[PDB]
RNA sequence: GUUUAUUAAAAACACAGCACUGUGCAAACACGAAAGUGGACGUAUACGGUGUGACGCCUGCCCGGUGCCGGAAGGUUAAUU
RNA sequence: CUUGAGUCUCGUAGAGGGGGGUAGAAUUCCAGGUGUAGCGGUGAAAUGCGUAGAGAUCUGGAGGAAUACCGGUGGCGAAGGCGGCCCCCUGGACGAAGACUGACGCUCAGGUGCGAAAGCGUGGGGAGCAAACAGGAUUAGAUACCCUGGUAGUCCACGCCGUAAACGAUGUCGACUUGGAGGUUGUGCCGGCGUGGCUUCCGGAGCUAACGCGUUAAGUCGACCGCCUGGGGAGUAC
């Protein structure tokens, strides 16, 4: 529910906010939360590697589950709640037999409804099958790349990968940046598109709404010195020189993969 | 639009006549039950724009009679009116 | 506009039993009707047009 | 309370198992203060154009006077029914108990 | 090679070309010959003696099957039509069938703008 | 007339599958309408071919 | 809001917003003779680099030069023999 | 008081309106199988596509838009407009015999509502078509007509816009006034004899400057409303 806010103050002039009514209200389940703490873009070696990282509001780790292992036991979804380690909504679910999980919210999943994996699940969203079973032609999200470790494509907000055909024991997959790529016939895969579509209709208006993330500010090539990036220097506003990366790398058009173990699984590039 | 059953009760028990089907205060009360009727169908179907106009044709054609009612006969009118439970 | 050849049944006469049928279906006449696009309005012209040339 | 000519065909692989079913319906209609006023077994019938890779087809009609929420649930399981591939529900304006060309 | 001895041609004949193959009852084709395909460029590219040529000379491509049974499938408005099926048949063949598979839309798609000449 | 009359809505269709025009067969205005709705009942319901090409 | 602790607090830095570009996950990139680690217990509505700087109307012409992407008909061309 | 106006009983045809579901044909893309040198385009040409296997042909998958024939100087709608099939909700019109209320009527400045295409804002969608734009031709030049591509847009939900040669260039209601040839939709009696509604062509008196209209009037009349007063400046300025 996309909701501008009224110009009562300048930092909320341009603030606009997606509000969900039906997420939980209370506090999450107690034994699927863990630890983690801020590491501020720093190694074992104590150095920053990855800058523009730090501070921010404090977070718990939510367990959620990427492969669906367990067969034939039908769930019934038990709520959806919010979670701050991602972009989507993950939704609790109770098994037949007593035991609780956290799994991705696709579409259109509401409180009340079932859910199914294994070799014999019924072919509507919310279900898991290894993408030998489920008709060609159909979309679905949270693939596997390698028979029995777990989801790990199309797993953001609002996405989803469509399979287009099966050449034996293969299939192909059309992913969200346009690369067709090959994965096994036997990855799993679920049902249906990754809910929170209006993710991206999201502005945060101020520039203290983003360190609430965590993302410390961004220092321009050209406002530096000769010593600290190859842009620096200058009487003025002078540039003459090609686009670098802080390091030497052009930075603007050129290619950096480097993969020959895995380029037979590239059907065309994303281009 | 109304159901036999419906025009028949209201005709039979609320005009002076077993087949008193012309009375001012009966065709004012079918007109008013079929407004309140098709309040619920002009609730879920908005971009109804040609029944509309039969719904607006009801209104007038009643508050015309209700007129001439009140025009003629001013205590019937009101005994009319508080059974049917409008304003005017 | 299936056209088959049976024993006793020579080149030419099949071949003129072909063309009447497609005469008769106008396959190539609503395929050049179908060339190109026309406004709705100038159909209901022509349409009009050709009726009362016919009166 | 309104009359009905429902059609349905089915896969002819399935026809061992149609008739019990259909009487579950007509069941399901008199369960409902449903009247049954005809109902004709057309049988296996050649398509007369290929339906997804299908040659023939087990063709059934029937007459039924019913409220439309019954007809409602009916077209509902018609269309979940994997084992028949058509169905048709068409409003009548009055009963039609007579003898179809069909038979 | 292989043996069949009764096929199906092909015939896609167009305002400006005429594609004729020969095909396996199947659809796998064996070999085919153009208008354009055999020196008539240009104008003189989709007049029907153009399509007499291709039939004639892909008939000839097709001596080391050895079919002797065909039919015959025209599609396109084009020139191409009668002077095909006479090539084909005055080609020591003989032909069992004829049949158009003409495509018509049953509306579909806008077709592109009236040409202004 | 009802689409279940297959024997005489043969009459009704041309070679290719179509509908023959009134004129043609000289029938009124009314059964034109409803013969050409009983076609195309009978067309959606796999009895009649759509078209001719196979 | 930040800035030259101790002669410069500003029009300079940042900023929400926009765009180009790289990256299919053992991801690009960075610290490390290496093992490893951050990115991220994140998966293209995600992450890195570069420029411009709320909002409104808009952003034209030039591919010779210098870069980047793609092509291979020809000429020259290392270790090796 | 019932002849104007309206209610009730029955039935009739219809692309009238809204919501949901679905069948076939076709263009495009994608993955497989046979096959090898062209495909596409013009008045003539090339840009464009193809040996990393195009075009042609066979099986299959996805997605979007419109529903071949029927089809009609047909039908419905206050106007703009409305077309494959089925269900649900809903408005109007018309006809035979009768019952009922008893002038409850007509028009309408302000006002309220609907209103083709294009255009705007928010969010989805994108097959084909195609402003802007890119290249190939024509030409003295060509910011075009021709050719190959192509983004807004055309599609859907909501909210704006309120304009058209929005035309029958003809305001609504009622009464009277020789005829002919048809289309469509109801009803009574025995293919005929009557009777209504809507509509197409010709034409008489009458009317007009003439063209022409002519029982659906631009004829003979009554009520109410809107609009006009030489051409530009100007549907412009404040
Ligand atoms: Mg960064
Ligand atoms: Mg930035
Ligand atoms: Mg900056
Ligand atoms: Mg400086
Ligand atoms: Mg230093
Ligand atoms: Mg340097
Ligand atoms: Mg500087
Ligand atoms: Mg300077
Ligand atoms: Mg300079
Ligand atoms: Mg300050
Ligand atoms: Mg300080
Ligand atoms: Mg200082
Ligand atoms: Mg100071
Ligand atoms: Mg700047
Ligand atoms: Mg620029
Ligand atoms: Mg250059
Ligand atoms: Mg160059
Ligand atoms: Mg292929
Ligand atoms: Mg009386
Ligand atoms: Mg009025
Ligand atoms: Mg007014
Ligand atoms: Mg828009
Ligand atoms: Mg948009
Ligand atoms: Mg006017
Ligand atoms: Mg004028
Ligand atoms: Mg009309
Ligand atoms: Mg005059
Ligand atoms: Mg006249
Ligand atoms: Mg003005």
């Amino acid at each position: 529910a996309v909701v501008k806010c009224k110009p009562t103050s300048p930092g909320r002039r341009h603030v606009v906010k997606v509000v969900n009514p039906e997420l939980h209200k209370g506090k999450p389940f107690a034994p699927l939360l863990e630890k983690n703490s801020k590491s501020g873009g720093r190694n074992n070696n104590g150095r920053i590697t990855t800058r523009h990282i730090g501070g921010g509001h404090k977070q718990a780790y939510r367990i959620v589950d990427f492969k669906r292992n367990k067969d034939g036991i039908p769930a019934v979804v038990e709520r959806l709640e919010y979670d701050p380690n991602r972009s989507a909504n993950i939704a609790l679910v109770l098994y037949k037999d007593g035991e609780r999980r956290y799994i991705l919210a696709p579409k259109g999943l509401k409180a009340g409804d079932q859910i199914q994996s294994g070799v014999d699940a019924a072919i509507k969203p919310g279900n898991t099958l290894p993408m030998r079973n489920i008709p060609v032609g159909s979309t679905v999200h949270n693939v596997e790349m390698k028979p029995g470790k777990g989801g790990q494509l199309a797993r953001s907000a609002g996405t989803y990968v469509q399979i287009v055909a099966r050449d034996g024991a293969y299939v192909t997959l059309r992913l969200r940046s346009g690369e067709m790529r090959k994965v096994e016939a036997d990855c799993r895969a679920t049902l249906g598109e990754v809910g929170n579509a209006e993710h991206m209709l999201r502005v945060l208006g101020k520039a203290g709404a983003a360190r609430w993330r965590g993302v410390r500010p961004t220092v321009r090539g050209t406002a530096m010195n000769p010593v600290d990036h190859p842009h620096g220097g200058g009487e003025g506003r002078n540039f003459g020189k090609h686009p670098v990366t802080p390091w030497g790398v052009q930075t603007k058009g050129k290619k950096t993969r480097s993969n020959k173990r895995t380029d037979k699984f590239i059907v065309r590039r994303r281009s | 639009s109304l159901s036999t059953e419906a025009t028949a009760k209201i005709v039979s028990e609320f005009g002076r006549d077993a087949n008193d089907t012309g009375s001012t205060e009966v065709q004012v009360a079918l007109l008013t039950a079929q407004i309140n009727h098709l309040q619920g169908h002009f609730a879920e179907h908005k971009k109804d724009h040609h029944s509309r106009r039969g719904l607006l044709r009801m209104v007038s054609q009643r508050r015309k009679l209700l007129d001439y009612l009140k025009r003629k006969d001013v205590a019937r009118y009101t005994q009319l009116i508080e059974r049917l439970g409008l304003r005017r | 506009p299936v056209i088959k050849v049976r024993e006793n049944e020579p080149f030419d006469v099949a071949l003129r039993r072909f063309k009447r049928s497609c005469e008769k279906a106008g396959v190539l006449a609503e395929v050049r009707r179908r060339e190109f696009y026309e406004k709705p309005t100038t159909e209901r012209k022509r349409a009009k047009a050709s009726a009362v040339k016919r009166h | 309370m309104r009359h009905y000519e429902i059609v349905f065909m089915v896969h002819p692989d399935q026809s061992e198992q149609v008739p019990g079913m259909i009487e579950r319906y007509t069941a399901a209609i008199t369960g409902a203060e449903g009247k049954i006023h005809r109902l004709e077994d057309w049988g296996r019938r050649q398509l007369a154009y290929p339906i997804n890779k299908l040659h023939k087809a087990h063709y059934v009609l029937m007459n039924v006077e019913a409220p439309q929420e019954v007809i409602d649930e009916l077209e509902t399981t018609f269309r979940f029914n994997d084992a028949v591939i058509r169905s048709m529900v068409m409003r009548t304006k009055h009963a039609v108990t007579e003898a179809s060309p069909m038979v | 090679r292989k043996q069949v001895s009764d096929g199906v041609a092909h015939i896609h004949a167009s305002f400006n070309n005429t594609i004729v193959t020969i095909t396996d009852r199947q659809g796998n084709a064996l070999g085919w010959a153009t208008a354009g395909g055999s020196g008539f460029r240009g104008s003189r590219k989709s007049t029907p003696f153009a399509a007499q040529v291709a039939a004639e000379r892909c008939a000839d491509a097709v001596k080391e099957y050895g079919i002797k049974n065909l039919e015959v499938m025209v599609k396109g408005p084009g020139p191409g039509r009668e002077s095909t099926i006479r090539a084909l048949n005055a080609a020591g063949f003989r032909i069992t069938n004829i049949t158009d598979v003409t495509p018509i839309p049953h509306x579909g798609c806008r077709p592109p703008k009236k040409r202004r000449v | 007339i009802d689409y279940k009359d297959i024997a005489t809505l043969k009459n009704y269709i041309t070679e290719s599958g179509k509908i023959v025009p009134s004129r043609i067969t000289g029938t009124r205005a009314k059964y034109q309408r409803q013969l050409a709705r009983a076609i195309k009942r009978a067309r959606y319901l796999s009895l009649l071919p759509y078209t001719d090409r196979h």
